[PDB]
């Protein structure tokens, strides 16, 4: 084998200035080379070399330039990729957002390094989901359900509930089973969340009794901004080793992706990159896509990784950059509704832009009834009809809502009253929602009912 | 040793300064202007200069410091009033006799020549200590006792305790040894405002802030070690809530954080503190300014120490919190400090973010709001302090849409929404309740539920009660008091009646200037539970609300009886009162 | 210029040499000791593999 | 029948813990199986450090 080498330390610091420390008379340095650099207080941090010319070096400090002199600072080139010690040993533990093991055990014993920010699998080789997932919440199963390899986010501005809805997806997060070793086994990322919000986290996957088959992969506001940039990395490359190098299912967690946006935005605002639409790099597409796409199922392996996000919209506005890119890239959305909250609804489920784009494919005969996509359509298609009648009784009046209209609007309340509220901790089955599904669609007469055919339901029966 | 070389307007280059190091903090020039290094490009380095630097001389001497910005805390920081770069203003103007603010002032920031009363405790003189371990308390002034904790960093077997007497900071008080090299430590600690203060465990916040205001109180309550908005612009609400903050709150200390506002403004906000007192529960009578500690940042001031004031402040803070005292910061204007931090970016040529802010406002925002909590100390003996910061917004316009008011709701978990209408409306909370929120009373339920287990269930008829205030709003908007029904009709009058009676306060009055929480969940209790006897009669809402007019006196009343006469007789005052309109809505059922 | 004037501790080194460019500038520490800390941070999951089976 | 329900809890609870506490020993057995995996392998990995060429 060729023989080692030890990394040479220099200290010709040439140049400070906001994250970035510059180097000279670098002898043979290498593109994306980590390197820690210890400063002249003896405290050491990790840094990346972002851009490499001639004998220079420009690189990125991780935990911030300050303290850093031009005469008193050592630079070490591991000559080496940012590298991910992955291990089957990893679960049921948390770690920081670099991975320093932060639940007062041992490191991790890698069973090998793996470098994260991996290739691409060959489209060629990448297969289709065809499975259904279950969660454990009605309104996301019954409509829009999630594939077992589907990415799909959750859209929900602050304050809403859904760090809660994400804790319960977690905890109650299994297969149709219609086995534990392959199980679901989630990786939990977590960026720029809040301390009190971290607890939360960690006393809730411990209350759960799962701890021994998920991971946390927490990254608080504190930490440096540039580390909350390889977090979600960390945990995908994780997530990655256990889905196809082991074989157990992944579900993989990341809240907080707006956070993330802002990451992205603040690094690329201190090397002063092109800006796409507001302030955001111009290369935000590729970052989101080196994160999102990578949920799929690989042939020749069983695992799968699935793929569940949580952004936020900043203003409450679909159309800012981070989720009008996600959902370009995420094949999917579930969204959550401020106004139904206003309305006191646990789960705030808003059903109307929620469309599941693997949900073709989900659906059929192995699962779920044979008018599942009818049933589905039409409780899709009635709420907009619904709405546009709440609307001309607002801009109208009562009298305005006819014979029809009344219906509609009738359906609407029904809708958002009994089919989309849910029990904290209700498993509620899809055969017992979708007889109350298709009692909603039948508040419309079955003959008015133009995109579904009769004998679609009617093939099912009522009790 | 250091000359400079280029000063074009604030940015200013100097060279000789190769051992120099990133953000620290440096002497330039014989007027003794202070900056802080930017860049270290070559052997030269790039310093920011806070003051004007109009006059500089080429190859005038620059000395370094060896710090970055960094507070001198210590005995003497209570009372006293400093501005954004930690400089005292009033011993300033003692010193200098007149007015203006010295071009390169150089007084230190307490004075080391005063002397203060020294104990220690009980260690010995060859002891073992370590850093965060409580070695002496001062008795600054009286009952503000100020204990002396080993600095953070330090650690090792005592080699010399300076027995009780009289000393100065200059003096040493303290020498140990670690390995054979012994340092020793006197009165003064150094640290640098950006680094956090050393922790051992983040507690879970449970106590809340009792406010002395009702509103506060009950409805939409707050948690010691737990953050806070405010939307202040007019009103005066900001000054009412920090005067309350400061004369009747939990907290053991209060640390008033001025940036970038109008200079009268502050000199007002800053007259009143001295004219602000408050009684000993003891029944002795002192002077706030004798537990608060001021930083105060005009728009005169360098936009550098105007950014610089929360940061200090919130140090200020959390070095008070290190002997487990309960302190709370008040952050004047927040969208000051943003504007102020735009102001730096633009200097600095950073690229521009949404609506003008640099990219890392809302990090730098989150990051200065998450040293809020209540905390285990560092060191023995086990004792546990608290940092709330009820920093207040400025949206413009109202509009809750700038980055900053954004950010600021994203990251607070208590808002208090204080409303121009009501105060047009000459309500003296003028604390809205349709917009104002408390995400910590989950957390905060234990204590509630622990005191009494009815009073939250009470709460959330109140959060009810309002929620339905709007309905019937609407309602008789539109159709007007005829359609309600009779327990519509209880329904609105009980909202009005809490609107007007307990959901607002009297402030200037004597009788309602505190409202004790026993008193408060005593007219809630009061409030209610007549609610809800009325409602479940339905009864002709005419006839009760003739027959109630003694209970609806005696309801009113709740909340105008004084607190002279303690909690056990107006709570049993209330208790017969809510007893008497139990019995009137019963029997003449 | 040799250890004539500081040397690497003995026990704080077990052996081998520092070979560092006219003012020190850049260093290449190829001490026995960080070489073994190397090798044994590559080797580990090797050493990993083995222990189990 | 709430409290005779969970009677046989107080036992069960701790017969898992003393499983638990006999399966974590048998584990260490098997790292001390590993300290025969040590004593087998040792000299293997001390041998594998002859990276001292060149």
């Amino acid at each position: 084998e060729g023989t080692l080498e030890v990394a040479m330390e220099y200290r010709t610091v040439t140049g400070v200035a906001g994250p970035l420390v510059i180097l000279d008379k670098v002898k043979g340095p290498k593109y994306y080379e980590i390197v820690n650099i210890r400063l002249g207080d003896g405290t050491m941090r990790r840094g990346q070399v972002l851009e490499v010319d001639g004998e220079k070096a420009v690189v990125q400090v991780f935990e911030g330039t300050s303290g850093i002199d031009n005469k008193f600072t050592t630079v070490q080139f591991t000559g080496e990729v940012l590298k991910t010690p992955v291990s089957l040993d990893m679960l049921g533990r948390i770690f920081n957002g670099s991975g320093k093991p932060i639940d007062n055990g041992p490191p991790i014993l890698p069973e090998a390094y793996l470098d994260i920010s991996g290739s691409s699998i060959n489209p060629s080789e990448r297969t289709y989901p065809e499975e259904m997932i279950q969660t454990g919440i009605s309104t996301i199963d019954v409509m829009n359900s999630i594939a077992r390899g589907q990415k799909i986010p959750l859209f929900s501005a602050a304050g809403l509930p859904h760090n809660e809805i994400a804790a319960q997806i977690c905890r109650q997060a299994g297969l149709v089973k219609r086995g534990e070793e392959d199980n679901f086994a989630i990786v939990f990322a977590a960026m720029g969340v809040n301390m009190e919000t971290a607890q939360f986290f960690k006393r809730d996957f411990e209350e759960n009794g799962s701890m021994e088959r998920v991971t946390l992969f927490l990254n608080l506001a504190n930490d440096p901004t540039i580390e909350r940039i390889i977090t979600p990395r960390i945990a995908l490359t994780t997530a990655e080793y256990l889905a196809y190098e082991c074989g157990k299912h992944v579900l993989v967690i990341l809240t907080d992706m707006s956070s993330y946006a802002d990451a992205l935005r603040e690094v690329s605002a201190a090397r002063e990159e092109v800006p796409g639409r507001r302030g955001y790099p111009g290369y935000m597409y590729t970052d989101l896509a080196q994160i999102y796409e990578r949920a799929g199922r690989i042939e020749g392996r069983k695992g799968s990784i699935t793929q569940i996000p949580i952004l936020t919209m900043p203003n409450d506005d679909i159309t800012h950059p981070t989720p009008d890119l996600t959902g370009y890239i995420t094949e999917g959305q579930i969204y959550i509704d401020r106004q139904l909250q206003n309305r006191q609804i646990y789960p705030p489920i808003n059903v109307l832009p929620s469309l599941s784009r693997l949900m073709k494919s989900a659906i059929g005969e192995g699962m779920t009834r044979r008018d599942h996509s009818d049933v589905s359509n039409q409780l899709y298609a009635n709420y907009a009809i619904g709405k546009d009648v709440q609307a001309m009784k607002a801009v109208v009046g009562e009298e305005a809502l006819s014979s029809e209209d009344l219906l509609y609007l009738e359906f609407l309340d029904k809708f958002e009253r009994k089919f989309v509220a849910q029990g904290a901790y209700d498993s509620r089955n899809i055969f017992q929602s979708l007889d109350l599904a298709w009692t909603l669609l039948r508040i419309f007469p079955r003959e008015l009912l133009h995109r579904i055919p009769g004998k679609t339901l009617d093939q099912y029966y009522s009790r | 040793y250091g000359y400079v070389r280029k000063v074009s307007g604030p940015v200013v280059i100097a060279d000789g300064m190769n051992g120099a190091a990133m953000y620290e903090l440096v002497r330039v020039g014989h007027d003794n202007l202070i900056g802080e290094i930017i860049r270290l490009e070559g052997d030269s380095a790039t310093i920011q200069v806070y003051e004007e630097t109009a006059g500089l001389m080429v190859n005038d001497p620059v000395l370094r410091t060896h710090k970055p910005l960094s507070v001198e805390l210590g005995p003497g920081i209570l009372g006293n009033i400093f501005d954004g770069i930690q400089r005292p203003l009033k011993t300033i103007a003692i010193r200098s006799g007149d007015v203006y603010i010295p071009r390169g002032v150089s007084v230190p920031a307490l004075d080391k020549d005063t002397l203060w009363e020294f104990q220690p405790k009980k260690i010995g003189e060859g002891d073992l200590l370590t850093g965060g371990d409580l070695y002496a308390t001062v008795f600054e002034n009286s009952l503000m006792q100020h204990h002396v904790a080993l600095p953070p960093d330090a650690m090792g077997k005592v080699t010399y305790v300076a027995p009780a007497g009289q000393y100065s900071l200059k003096d040493t008080v303290l020498e140990l040894e670690f390995q054979g090299v012994k340092k020793s430590f006197t009165m003064l600690q150094a640290w640098p405002v950006r680094t956090p203060r050393p922790v051992s465990s983040k507690l879970a916040a449970d106590t809340p802030l009792l406010t002395g205001q009702r509103v506060l109180d009950a409805l939409f309550p707050s948690v010691l070690g737990g953050t806070c908005a405010i939307p202040g612009a007019f009103g005066c609400g900001k000054t009412v809530i920090s005067q309350a903050l400061s004369k009747y709150s939990n907290s053991d200390t209060v640390v008033y954080v001025g940036c970038g506002e109008r200079g009268n403004e502050m000199a007002e906000v800053l007259m009143d503190f001295p004219q602000l007192t408050m009684t000993l529960p003891d029944g002795r009578e002192e002077s706030v300014m004798k537990r608060t500690t001021l930083v105060a940042n005009t728009s005169n001031m360098p936009v550098a120490a105007r950014e610089a004031s929360i940061y200090t402040g919130i140090t200020i803070a959390e070095y008070f919190r290190d002997m487990g005292y309960n302190v709370s910061m008040m952050a004047d204007s927040t969208s000051r400090w943003a504007e102020a931090l735009r102001e730096i970016s633009g200097r600095l040529a950073e690229m521009p973010a949404d609506s003008g802010y640099p990219a890392y406002l809302a990090a730098r925002l989150a990051s200065f709001y998450e040293r809020a909590g209540k905390v285990k100390c560092l060191g023995g003996p086990e004792r546990t302090g608290s940092v709330t910061i009820v920093g207040a917004v400025s949206p413009p316009g109202g509009d809750f849409s700038d980055p900053v008011t954004s950010a600021t709701l994203s990251i607070v978990q208590v808002f208090w929404g204080l409303d121009k209408k009501l105060a047009q409306r000459k309500h003296f909370p003028s604390v809205n309740w349709l917009i104002s929120y408390s995400k910590y009373s989950t957390a905060l339920e234990s204590f509630y539920e622990q005191f009494d287990p009815d009073f939250i269930n009470i709460r959330t008829k109140a959060r009810e009660v309002l929620q339905r205030e709007d309905d019937l709003n609407e309602i008789v908007q539109l159709v007007g008091k005829d359609a309600l029904a009779e327990g519509d009709k209880i329904t609105l009058e009980t909202a009005k009646l809490l609107r007007e009676d307990y959901l607002a306060q009297n402030a200037f009055t004597p009788y309602d200037k505190f409202c004790p929480f026993y008193k408060s969940v005593w007219m809630m209790r009061n409030i209610i539970h007549f609610y809800n006897l009325a409602n479940q009669a339905v009864i002709t809402y005419t006839l009760i609300k003739h027959r109630l007019g003694d209970l609806f006196y005696r309801l009113v009343s709740q909340k105008f009886e004084d607190p002279a006469e303690g909690e056990p007789a107006l709570v049993a005052k209330f208790k017969k009162l809510h007893e008497d309109l139990t019995a009137g809505f019963r029997a003449l059922e | 210029p040799g250890p004539g004037h500081h040397n690497a501790h003995g026990p704080s080194c077990s052996g081998g040499v520092v070979v560092a460019s006219r003012d020190g500038k850049i260093v290449c520490e190829n001490t026995l000791d960080a070489r073994l800390d190397v090798v044994f941070r590559k080797k580990l999951p090797e050493i990993r593999k083995q222990l189990v089976s | 029948e709430f409290q005779r329900k969970l009677a046989e809890s107080s036992g069960d609870s701790g017969a898992n813990v003393k499983r638990l506490e006999q399966e974590t020993e048998v584990k260490i057995h098997h790292l001390n199986a590993g300290a025969e995996k040590i004593q087998y392998d040792v000299v293997q990995m001390l041998l594998k450090h002859v990276t001292t060429v060149k």
